[PDB]
């Protein structure tokens, strides 16, 4: 019923690897606010926002630590999740509605999330000549917002 | 230096089938007839739908040199589902590596493209066929549940195999863990007892193999060449593997333990990309009862007087001592672009002088690239630098791909029961397998007594030999002054005393007619003794 | 007759046991015509280097305009052998190796000659855009075979006898060695002849990778200067290969991967400033000893020769030919030769 939209992330080399070139400890996905405003202008019109990720074939143990960018100088904790030991590219969904709503009206240069431990669009896991190749379904921000005319 | 070059045993095979890629001897203990094993990976078989599958032909040594192939798996491709080929045996290169124990024959296909249970891709894992008597079994070490090139997808088993004296089989697959390598050693009894054609993983109970290394260790080609030898003196042969791609492409040799894969020693090449460890053999050379390590580098570049680099090849010999330290001696090549050191195979005590002998061959040397084989003897301190015998190929190039005579050879196995280990040389370019027989070696001592020196001339001599030899021998001598010459046909028995006589500088020639045996082997004189005194 | 090397030919007769030295003068010139070839890897590990190479075309001409007066540029690509286990022979992956990623990528190929050396540059910017990316499974990428095919096949590439040949090969990781093809099953060596049917190396599945020594000899015979533009950690590995390859130098590429024009300028300047000579002697009984003299005054005989030399700086090479058919002695990268004829008696 509600209109859906997708907000693609920045390129791994363009803006992701600007200062955080080697984020081995945690994979980082960055975004800028112009595309979020393009998806929907009204902050209140965002009924729900979701984060889509593609799981890998770990099948041993998955513990993801979710930090967020508060004023680009600190960290913010929201929640944590686990991945079932299944050898299949399962889809992951995170509830980041508040962060997206806050960032939509907050002017900034770049914003992102830390995924630490204590995937499609990144290194697949085959070391050598088949490691750095990118494919579709690159991590994006799924949005579910009502049209301005309807509401 | 006793190899017969005037009458070599020549074996033919299918045309354009790489007949001679892998040669080995077959000496069954139960029977008194010793056969031969040759490889032909590109030989068409009678299997349905299999093109150029390959076979291991077995040739007899008798006068009627007729040859026939051995039946190992006479069936088509297996099926996993309806209209689904479970196997891709076409171009499987079956018979690339052949190793034979007393009565066990192991033929291995390194291009056995087994589709996985779930991913069902044509990645070749590599299997082997072990036969001892009428019963035959199938051995698949690299076929397991760790699929894709991460663990064992491109394991390529059976590339290099060897048999341990302790009734054990060593298998090395260079393609495991993104071409890192593996060394899978299993007991023959377990494989023989547990043979279920229904199950494919065929997981074993006493299977020990090297685990995955670090990420930087990728492209190591471990298990490229395997050998067996005793180093720590515990009664079990250790494992030696050639590593020509590790150490940022420098060349290494890894020595493991047959008990629980413990790293005893290591080796490192001096030149970058010099193919250190391409072929490794473990045999004794100085008769100290310690198994030495022989390492050959086919593509080695050396600096000349003017600094011009030439690719002649280099072979390194390691002399093991009681303490454990290794003394490395480098043997440079003889001809440019000859690939000296491509194939190394021990010959044992070829001339029965106590010290064993080894052979190093250059498959692309000589005129028109006919292949050159060098025979090296053994000393107390290493081995003799200069070659003792030269073997040359008598066949030219049929096509652009050269014959490459001497690309692979087997030895250290007596066939004619003369006590001399004969050597077989197989060239896949011309599809021939040539066996060279060791001629009898007779050591002779000569002594001349003249008194007074200012007259009586009375020369004496004796003869001795090892193995089966004719009871009576014929020798021709001569006389020189300052009649000036006196010839005499004398007869000396083996082990006899001083055959002294007088006549009122000598040169002696052995008669090659009466001394020849029924087969046709003419005894050869010792090359290390002088033929003239004073 | 000869221009760079002063003596066209020297005929000296000598009895065995007596030495007879001569003079070999070398005078490098200025404004060498440049034929530069781009042997670039189009493997999957270079999704960014291909786009980095896009802008070299028009920009490098400005830099080369005041070193040389005429510039001719070509193009080339190579991935790897079209065999297993180097590539995937699966029915769905034999033609496209990016099916598992659902990506449109060029099928792997041993060597394809996209464009020859042309005065036109607009052809170069058209050629860089129409070629896609490729890839395969194993980490090493066969480049020595591409070098040998781009060197031997002079007619297809279009090398000029009067210009300074330049073959600039770009890689980031190690290349396949000669005997690595035993895993695939190819077990006899490369002959080294021309096998380009139609700008495609058809003999990529029946012959092994060329030897390092054979490749170096062919490069010396074809008077080909090689620049090893690399960006990864393998810069040290390719730097240690420079003594093995006469007349060859290697350069570094940053991660941001835009110093290609500067790297080419520096490589050209270094190649012009180095003068090394080796003798390819086949006459039996003669021994070659070379004594090089440097303009700086430091007597440095040997293969290294003299470095940091420019025009109007005459470099001397004292050679004393003795005795214990003709022998050709020539500098590496110089289009002229100094063939010496000796009286056999
Ligand atoms: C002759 O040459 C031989 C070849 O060079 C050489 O053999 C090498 O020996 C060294 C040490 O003797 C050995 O290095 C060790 O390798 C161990 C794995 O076999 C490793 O164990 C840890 O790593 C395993 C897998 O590594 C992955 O996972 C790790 C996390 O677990 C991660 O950190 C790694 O980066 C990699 O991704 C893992 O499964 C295992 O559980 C261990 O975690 C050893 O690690 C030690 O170091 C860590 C610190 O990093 C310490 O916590 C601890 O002390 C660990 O023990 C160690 O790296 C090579 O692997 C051998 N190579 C081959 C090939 O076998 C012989 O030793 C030489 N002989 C002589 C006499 O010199
Ligand atoms: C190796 O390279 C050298 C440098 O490029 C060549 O040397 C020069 O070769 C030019 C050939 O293109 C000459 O130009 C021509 O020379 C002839 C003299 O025979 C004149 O009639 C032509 O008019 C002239 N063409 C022009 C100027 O456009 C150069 O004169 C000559 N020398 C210099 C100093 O540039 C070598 O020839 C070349 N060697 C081989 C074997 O190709
Ligand atoms: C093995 O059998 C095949 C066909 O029965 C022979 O022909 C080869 O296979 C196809 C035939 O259509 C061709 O594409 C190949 O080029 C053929 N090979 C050659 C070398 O011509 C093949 O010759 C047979 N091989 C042997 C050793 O007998
Ligand atoms: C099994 O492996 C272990 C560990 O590699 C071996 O224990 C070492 O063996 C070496 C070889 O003699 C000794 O020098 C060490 O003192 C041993 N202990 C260590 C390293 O802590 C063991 O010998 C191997 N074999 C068996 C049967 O256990
Ligand atoms: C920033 O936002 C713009 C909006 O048009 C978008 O095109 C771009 O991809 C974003 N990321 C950048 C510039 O890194
Ligand atoms: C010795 O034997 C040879 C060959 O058997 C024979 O030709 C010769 O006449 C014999 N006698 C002498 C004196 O050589
Ligand atoms: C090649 O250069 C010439 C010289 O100006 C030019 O006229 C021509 O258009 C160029 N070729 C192309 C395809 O643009
Ligand atoms: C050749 O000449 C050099 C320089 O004059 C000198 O080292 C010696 O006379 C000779 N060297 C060799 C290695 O023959
Ligand atoms: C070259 O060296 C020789 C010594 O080997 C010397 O006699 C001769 O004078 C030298 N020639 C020149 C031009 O210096
Ligand atoms: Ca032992
Ligand atoms: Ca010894
Ligand atoms: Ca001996
Ligand atoms: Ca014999
Ligand atoms: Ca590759
Ligand atoms: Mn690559």
């Amino acid at each position: 019923a509600k209109e859906v939209t997708r907000v693609l992330m920045v390129e791994t080399h363009n803006e992701i690897y600007d200062k955080f070139k080697q984020s081995t400890h945690s994979i980082y996905m960055f975004f800028n606010t112009s595309e979020l405003r393009e998806a929907v202008p009204e902050p209140v019109l965002l009924s729900r926002a979701e984060l889509r990720l593609l799981r890998l074939k770990l099948k041993v143990e998955q513990h993801v630590e979710l930090y967020q960018k508060y004023s680009n100088n600190s960290w913010r904790y929201l929640s944590n999740r686990l991945l079932a030991p299944s050898d299949s590219p399962e889809w992951l969904s995170f509830d980041v509605t508040g962060v997206v709503r806050q960032w939509l009206s907050r002017g900034g240069e770049i914003e992102g999330f830390r995924l630490s431990a204590h995937i499609n669009g990144f290194t697949t896991g085959r070391r050598g000549d088949l490691a750095t190749i990118h494919g579709m379904n690159r991590p994006f921000l799924l949005l579910m917002a009502t049209p301005l005319e309807r509401a | 230096f006793n190899l017969d070059v005037d009458s070599p045993a020549e074996y033919s095979g299918p045309e354009g089938s790489y007949f001679g890629f892998a040669v080995d001897f077959f000496v069954p203990s139960a029977s008194s007839r010793m056969f031969l094993l040759v490889g032909a990976p590109k030989a068409n078989t009678t299997q349905p739908g299999i093109v150029e599958g390959g076979q291991v032909l077995k040739c007899d040594w008798s006068s009627t040199r007729r040859c026939q192939p051995i039946e190992f798996d006479a069936t088509g491709n297996r099926d996993y589902a309806k209209d689904d080929p479970l196997e891709f045996k076409s171009h499987q290169w079956f018979g690339a590596s052949v190793r034979s124990k007393q009565d066990k024959i192991l033929a291995c296909a390194p291009l056995y493209h087994w589709r996985t249970e779930m991913k069902q891709e044509r990645e070749p894992v590599g299997t082997c066929f072990l036969q001892d008597g009428t019963k035959t079994v199938e051995y698949a070490p690299c076929r397991s549940q760790d699929i894709d090139a991460d663990g064992q997808g491109f394991c390529q088993g059976g590339f290099s195999i060897d048999f341990t004296k302790a009734d054990r089989v060593l298998l090395g697959g260079p393609g495991s863990f993104y071409w890192q390598g593996q060394l899978i050693s299993d007991q023959v009894a377990e494989i023989v007892s547990k043979y279920d054609p229904n199950v494919y993983s065929i997981k074993y109970n006493n299977q020990l193999a090297t685990r995955t290394a670090q990420a930087i260790f990728d492209d190591s080609y471990l298990g490229y060449s395997v050998a067996v030898g005793d180093f720590n003196g515990d009664g079990i042969d250790d494992f030696v593997s050639g590593v020509p791609r590790a150490a940022r492409t420098l060349g290494m040799v890894y020595i493991y333990d047959g008990k629980n894969m413990s790293s005893l020693y290591n080796f490192t090449g001096e030149q970058m990309a010099a193919y250190f460890g391409f072929s490794v053999a473990a045999t004794d050379i100085n008769g100290d009862d310690y198994a030495d390590v022989f390492i050959g580098a086919p593509l080695f570049m050396d600096r000349g007087s003017d600094g011009k680099l030439q690719e002649v090849g280099q072979v390194s010999v390691s002399l093991q001592r009681a303490s454990g330290d290794f003394q490395t001696t480098k043997l440079n090549g003889f001809e440019v672009f000859a690939r000296f050191g491509s194939a190394i195979a021990p010959l044992g005590d070829l001339d029965q002088d106590g010290f064993n002998d080894i052979a190093i061959a250059a498959p692309y040397g000589g005129e028109d690239k006919k292949g050159i084989v060098y025979i090296f003897n053994g000393r107390s301190t290493g081995l003799n630098a200069v070659p003792s015998q030269i073997l040359e190929g008598q066949w030219a190039a049929r096509s652009g791909c050269p014959p490459s005579f001497g690309y692979s050879m087997k030895g250290a196995t007596d066939i004619d029961k003369n006590g001399y280990p004969d050597l077989i040389v197989g060239a896949f370019g011309v599809d021939r397998a040539i066996l060279y027989r060791a001629r009898p070696v007779i050591t002779v001592n000569a002594g001349l007594e003249v008194y007074p020196s200012i007259f009586n001339v009375r020369f004496c001599l004796k003869a001795d030999g090892k193995g089966v030899l004719p009871r009576k021998l014929n020798f021709q001598v001569e006389l020189l002054l300052d009649s000036p010459s006196h010839s005499k046909n004398m007869t000396i028995s083996r082990g006899g005393l001083m055959q002294c006589e007088e006549l009122i500088f000598m040169e002696y020639r052995l008669d090659y007619r009466t001394a020849a045996d029924t087969t046709g082997l003419q005894p050869i004189l010792n090359q290390f003794t002088p033929a003239n005194i004073s | 007759i000869n221009t760079q090397v002063t003596p066209g030919e020297v005929s000296i007769q000598l009895r065995p046991g007596a030495e007879a030295n001569f003079m070999l003068k070398v005078h490098p010139l200025k404004k060498y015509p440049v034929d530069l070839y781009y042997l670039v890897d189009v493997s999957a590990s270079m999704h960014n280097n291909i786009e980095k190479l896009n802008s070299v075309g028009n920009d490098l001409s400005r830099k080369m305009a005041f070193f040389s007066r005429d510039f001719r540029l070509g193009f080339g690509s190579y991935v790897d052998k079209t065999v297993s286990p180097y590539i995937s022979i699966h029915p769905e992956r034999i033609h496209n190796q990016c099916s598992d990623y659902n990506l449109d990528c060029m099928p792997p190929h041993g060597y394809i000659h996209v464009l020859s050396l042309t005065e036109n540059i607009t052809e170069f910017e058209k050629a860089v855009h129409r070629q896609k990316i490729s890839g395969n499974i194993d980490t090493p990428e066969g480049g020595f075979d591409a070098m040998l095919q781009a060197a031997v096949c002079e007619s297809h590439i279009g090398w000029r006898k009067e210009a300074k040949r330049l073959l600039l090969v770009m890689t980031d990781q190690t290349s396949h060695l000669a005997l690595d093809s035993k895993l695939a099953g190819i077990v006899c060596p490369n002959d080294g002849n021309c096998h380009l049917k139609n700008n495609v190396y058809v003999k990529s599945t029946t012959m092994e990778h060329p030897s390092l020594g054979q490749l170096s000899e062919k490069l010396i015979d074809n008077n080909i200067n090689v620049i090893f533009a690399v960006q990864g950690k393998q810069f040290h590995w390719y730097k240690d290969l420079l003594p093995l390859l006469p007349g060859t130098i290697a350069g570094e590429i940053e991660s941001k991967a835009a110093n290609l024009n500067n790297l080419v300028v520096e490589a050209y300047q270094k190649l012009i400033s180095e003068v090394k000579v080796q003798v390819e002697n086949q006459v039996q009984g003669i021994y070659f000893n070379i004594t090089a003299i440097c303009p700086d005054g430091s007597r440095k005989p040997g293969m290294e020769g003299c470095r940091n030399v420019t025009s109007n700086d005459e470099v001397l090479f004292n050679v004393t030919v003795t005795m214990k058919n003709y022998a050709i002695i020539k500098p590496i990268g110089f289009n002229e030769t100094a063939k010496i004829h000796i009286h056999r008696n």
